[PDB]
């Protein structure tokens, strides 16, 4: 049995330790579907997945499956994918419209709300309809982004982000016509644990800075480039959030990164011209430099992790210790060029899906290391996270809050310090920030 | 309950010159790939090649025409002859982890449908695959669809290079953790 | 450990309630191989499987294998498919004859009666053999129907059955000459919990009368007619047994799904004619006009369910919490008409198989619900069993026991009760009738 | 140990031509079956159709007679144009749940092999298959076996009847939780 | 990089009655085994088989030569015809364990590539296969490969004999327990 | 938990009775990779598989995957194939040679001795390197295999060993050039229990003197002989030893065995002529008699086992309670003609590889006997280990040792006896000979 003493000493954020059991324990596992994913705010997608009356969206919150669904009003609702009667899943398709959702077993009938409206012979065979509907998430949305949690006690979604909202601002707040998901979203299924994941687009452009990318920057250079001619980017910065474990890191000043991935139409857009400079003022409030900006990798803690110069966003569904989904998506600004939009389809296809230049050898990685993690000695020693310990601060010129260098498990060290928080403290109001 | 099929005569039948050349480009095509000989292969895609792999959804029937990913929509392939160089640069690359050790695929193609187009010497075809990949220790992938092409007579190797290729695979969410292949 | 407390939290029949976990737990389950499976009685055949001397079938009983093997003094005998030596599988096909049986292992030699006979090198190397052949079951037969017991403490098969023989012999007991198998025994996998198929066939006419079969009837009505031409029934009773789990529902008057389930030649054979009024005078010492029961479902705690004016009967084998395995046949009077022996044996395969049309859409149903089990918040709620709370009767005047309507959950709150007892009360001297 | 085939004459190669012919035939079927195009599939079948899938189970090889289920046994499938009508009723159904949402397959045809019978253009053939059916989210079914047909040559779209099929499928227990597909 | 292969002309091709001759010979071979004629499909045997399995090992691709094992070392199979003679006489054997009560399999075969040599009769072959093993109540077993033969044209009852076989199967380690089958 | 008491009463070896559980439990496996796997010296190779400094191969210790490296100074290390960074495997490849070896995620760089040596951006982001390599295992070498053990507090290798010594002999010490491998290590999977596998090559003999083998015996008599005239060996001896779990069973001039496995010319060199007499002089001080062992069996418990007359090696590694993978090689004399080691090359690929003769019914046991402890009453009752029990003698005048008939148990007691030893007795100090 996992004591809060025991859960407390599976990370030292003082030595820049991590013991391995985090993810590879069943037990460990079963708290975070209850510490962690049962009262987290999880993305679930974006305003335009479902722009009308009774468009709706079937996903995922841990494991858990739910219906995201507009409303009349012009609200979103998200309720729990299962009948209270046997367990039924009510909505069986993907996606798609709905003037209201029948179970298949017995005909239970909902309105696009979530609200039980019919039990067929109810007057016969009967209990309060109104008191039996499929479980209500709280949905709070951030400029585009939907989010979802279960639990009534827990902060707001402002509050929950925090000081992390400037970074998502660069990729979520750029244009007064917001963005707009780009149709399709990519599911895939890779066998380890979520941390690593979160964790990797949390903190770690180290892996992208060294080996694990050397592949995927020579599909993206020109013909006549080979790697010894590549730029490799040192400048840039790494954000660990105030509380809740959040994360970006970013290159500064160094395109080249950016150039391989994205192309020369994106980043001409995204640094120089009219839309970057109105991006710049838009920003301003921030005094954050963001033509600058060339280059981000962000989780917001545990599962919603995006790459505002790419756009390629992303969702980790758990699948036990030893396994997640990938749910991957990408954003445009709304009022971008058709010319620019398309480099932003393209480009993500070539690099961020299963079959990406980048993303085979991502999961590569992951796939071995939760391979190794079944040995015995394998998960007797800890783990190295050690990488620019006390090296930030919140002075920063050009980004606010506690800031240091692009190569650093700073940001890490506080998600994962984030992680065993919510896995050790069960009450609220310890918790929130 | 009739549909508008009806009306249409069946296209004229390849002949069987035709039929076994075809049959014989892709399971040279086939050989290609599983030995894993990239740049040979590239060589068979026209420079106006659409490498298209579309997503597929659970849809209710009256709900169709959603089933798959549309033209400005994401897809797991959507590649043109650029784009496919890199990816040939990647995986023919020493550093390209995910295929360095190489995996170990290999490609049944059967049902191989030829229909002759109104332009002389191009061909579209339709054929089924399974696509067995094995990887490292005990990763198997299995992979089956469809494949719709554009073939074109060429002089190549193989005598028909690919205009077009779009491959419709029998999956919504992707099983495997990656397509470090080609199909 | 769940305790004896906490397990009888797991079902309150008084509010209708049951903890989704009872479907999903791990522990429960192995709990569940001793606790039920491990003392309860367990259908594994019919007489006409094994009719002559060592004629065997290789079935199970939970996830013990066993072989039920007729015996020269024309009992049957089942005993556990394991050698003691160490563990190979004796009887290594599906059915068949057999003179005696060998371990392929070490060839340990038995008789047909599960005796160790020979030991190769007995007199080199030792021991009595006489205390080492395979475990033994009891063995008991229902008019036809063999089922067996390993626990030498739990009540004889009629003291088990109690009240609900009489719906047992709607089918089972309609001529002098008995019944017989269809030969072949189906059997295909549904990766969901057994009680869902326990509880289905015991209590749930509720998803036949609604959504579930909507199409398996479309399939089987005349090509002329559609679905709003159909008469789906809403008359009928549900029986819950006085103990042990048991229920039956059926309809009364009303033969539309008989009819497009079982066809015309099936539905007048059941119902009116020379057999029919038979049924109804050797069934007269139940007081029950069976003639007037047209289509009906019945399951024996644990897992005996089966069809009676269809006679399909299903053995579910349980392969973890989240799987069984479907073993099906069909019985028919021994005496019917080849004409109508016939029908039973096209309309089975047509509705029940693996590739039924109404078994398809049985197993759909599961298969979600499951699923959604794995999710945290889909267990944090009881589901709803509250149907018919209340209105069940004991002194109806044409069907005996505990009696309510045919859309009921009485017969399913007898079910979960009778398991929480099972898994609760460790001994027969508490448990038993 | 001799067995008394030995005393048979290997039986005639079909020609060229009538094995392209038949190939395309269930290459065609295929595509049906796999785009959903129930009605039209069903077009196919002869009114005669004798659609038969025996169980298959384990036996010593002494009570190898005992292998598959009987004439008078239950089975899978044992179906007449009849009940088959019933089945594309249910399976093109807005409220059949299995198949809506739809399933994914692909069937896999080869191993054709043509004998004529003693009646010109009716044709006994036997072929291999893997049908690859993926469902909803995650779900796989892979099935593989052969199918023993009668066919004759009809004035349809695709040119053959199909008047009596047998399905053997390797596999004694299914593995798949139901069988929503056509062979 | 170029390759030395850029140097080769491509091979000629096979006729289209021979193309039909050597695949009509593969799916009668794999009927054979499927349908457990042991005794009959040994008889295609020629006397100087050499039938052969090598491992197959993860490599990195800068030691590429070392993936299969080599002449001296061990392999999954490495026979000739007295040796397989012995195996054909234990898995007929009412006492071979293993295969009492029989497997099911299915041989697919298809991607055909049929090389005449410099003896006129004699048939180099490259064909690819997906073997479909069902054992008992569950188990599954699914095999992938390439199949490297020699054929000689003979007066046998499918009319070649196989002088030579390589099999390349896509595994490193055995997902299978045992390789009960043959290839 | 497990109690050392009660761990203690799952093995009984002087009532010869075993406790069916200690091959299914999953607490059980975990608690083998700590106190047996965790601590045990296990079989990875041959010396002669990394002849060359820098040759390598990736095998395992248990579940952990390790890297056998040959050195400069021509030693061999053996350490975990984990990166202390973020867990990832450092050498990727089944064996080769690497002059040294770099981890693919962030590109922390080792000699071929494991030592980290370079860490990119290690003066921007950062500790001692030395201490942050992957972790080390002890190596020792017997007569050419390479052993591995990850206890410091472990008994030397020789002791270890102890008198089970000379029974290696027989295969490993025959001349002064000693043995090699044959090129190829063949990998399977089957899923059982590791105990059946190696207490089989510890132990059982009876299963091929009996039913198992009669087919594969048949495969390799002459074609113009059937079964009954192959000869039935009875005659022969069991060691079991003083320590360890170890022991070998073998027959005793009855050659019927050998020369329908390895033919008449490994027969003839094993039994005849001048290496036959070069062996057995060899070993004189053992007082055996080897040209009389004709076909003989053989683990070092934990999971290294083996075969002398037809020198088929094996490693079984555990994975999980239900499964194992089978490693196996062959070991020829180094100065056997060539005629002799392809004898032996064809002879092991014929019989032993997953195609082998015999293989395809070891595994066709252990296979059903895994599936049947599935059950619950599978698993109730003990298995039967009574063979030979009281009959083995200290002082026989051939071979060294505790020995008795070639048909007992007494080596299979030995071998759970000293697998509930190290199960129950948390220190060396009590556990070491
Ligand atoms: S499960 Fe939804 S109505 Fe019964
Ligand atoms: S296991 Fe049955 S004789 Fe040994
Ligand atoms: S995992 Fe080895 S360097 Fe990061
Ligand atoms: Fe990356
Ligand atoms: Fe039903
Ligand atoms: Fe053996």
């Amino acid at each position: 049995n996992w004591t809060p003493e025991a859960i407390r000493g599976l990370v030292d954020q003082e030595k820049g330790l991590l013991d391995p059991r985090i993810y590879a324990d069943q037990s460990l596992y079963e708290l975070e579907l209850e510490r962690v994913f049962g009262r987290s705010w999880l993305l679930l997608g974006h305003e335009s997945h479902v722009p009308e009356t009774g468009d709706f969206l079937a996903t995922y919150m841990g494991e858990d499956p739910v219906v995201m669904v507009r409303q009349k009003d012009k609200s979103i609702k998200v309720f729990l994918n299962q009948c209270r009667h046997r367990g039924m899943r009510i909505c069986r398709s993907d996606a798609g419209n709905a003037k209201a959702f029948t179970c298949s077993y017995h005909g239970w009938a909902y309105d696009i709300a979530g609200k039980l409206v019919n039990v067929p012979f109810e007057k016969e065979a009967f209990f309060d309809k109104a008191e039996w509907g499929p479980l209500q998430a709280r949905v709070a949305t951030y400029k585009g982004l939907v989010f979802a949690n279960w639990d009534v006690q827990a902060p707001d979604l402002e509050t929950y982000l925090g000081d992390a909202r400037p970074y998502m601002d660069v990729m979520l707040d750029r244009t007064p016509a917001g963005t707009v998901a780009i149709g399709g979203m990519q599911k895939w299924v890779i066998p380890c644990n979520w941390k690593f994941a979160a964790e990797q687009f949390c903190s770690d452009m180290y892996h992208a800075g060294t080996t694990t990318h050397l592949s995927g920057i020579l599909a993206g250079i020109p013909p006549e480039m080979d790697l010894s001619q590549a730029q490799i980017p040192t400048k840039g910065n790494q954000f660990r959030a105030a509380w809740g474990g959040h994360g970006s890191g970013w290159y500064v000043d160094e395109p080249g990164s950016l150039l391989a991935v994205m192309g020369p139409k994106v980043t001409q857009y995204w640094t120089e011209g009219p839309a970057a400079e109105l991006a710049e003022q838009r920003l301003g409030h921030t005094g954050m430099p963001v033509r600058r900006m060339v280059g981000q990798h962000m989780t917001i803690f545990p599962t919603c992790s995006f790459l505002p110069a790419m756009n390629n966003i992303r969702i980790w569904h758990p699948r036990g210790p030893n396994e997640i989904e990938v749910w991957a998506f990408t954003l445009v600004d709304a009022d971008a060029p058709a010319e620019i939009k398309e480099e932003y389809r393209r480009h993500n296809i070539r690099n961020f899906s299963a079959g990406g230049v980048f993303e085979q050898d991502d999961g590569e990685n992951w796939v071995e290391i939760q391979k190794g993690l079944r040995g015995y000695k394998a998960k007797s020693q800890p783990l190295n996270a050690q990488m620019g310990l006390g090296r930030s601060q919140t002075g920063h010129p050009d980004f606010p809050g506690n800031v240091g260098y692009v190569y650093a498990e700073e940001a890490a060290r506080g998600m994962y310090h984030h992680w065993m928080r919510m896995m050790s403290e069960p009450s609220w109001a310890t918790l929130k920030p | 309950p009739h549909f508008f099929k009806t009306f249409e005569w069946p296209s004229k039948a390849a002949g069987l010159e035709l039929q076994n050349e075809i049959e014989q480009f892709y399971y040279r095509e086939a050989q290609l790939l599983d030995h894993r000989a990239y740049e040979a292969w590239f060589a068979l895609l026209d420079k106006d090649i659409h490498y298209f792999m579309p997503l597929r959804t659970n849809r209710m029937i009256r709900e169709g025409e959603l089933e798959y990913s549309g033209d400005q929509d994401l897809a797991h392939f959507d590649e043109t002859h650029e784009t496919m160089y890199g990816r040939i640069r990647k995986v023919t690359s020493d550093v390209g982890w995910a295929e360095n050790p190489p995996s170990r695929t290999r490609h049944l193609v059967s049902n191989v449908i030829v229909k002759e187009t109104a332009t002389p010497d191009t061909f579209e075809v339709n054929s089924a695959f399974i696509l067995y990949r094995n990887r490292l220790e005990r990763q198997v992938d299995i992979f089956a669809g469809e494949r719709r092409d554009v073939l074109r007579r060429a002089d190549n190797n193989l005598g028909f290079s690919i205009a077009k290729r779009t491959i419709l695979l029998d999956a919504s969410t992707l099983l495997s953790n990656n397509l470090s292949m080609f199909f």
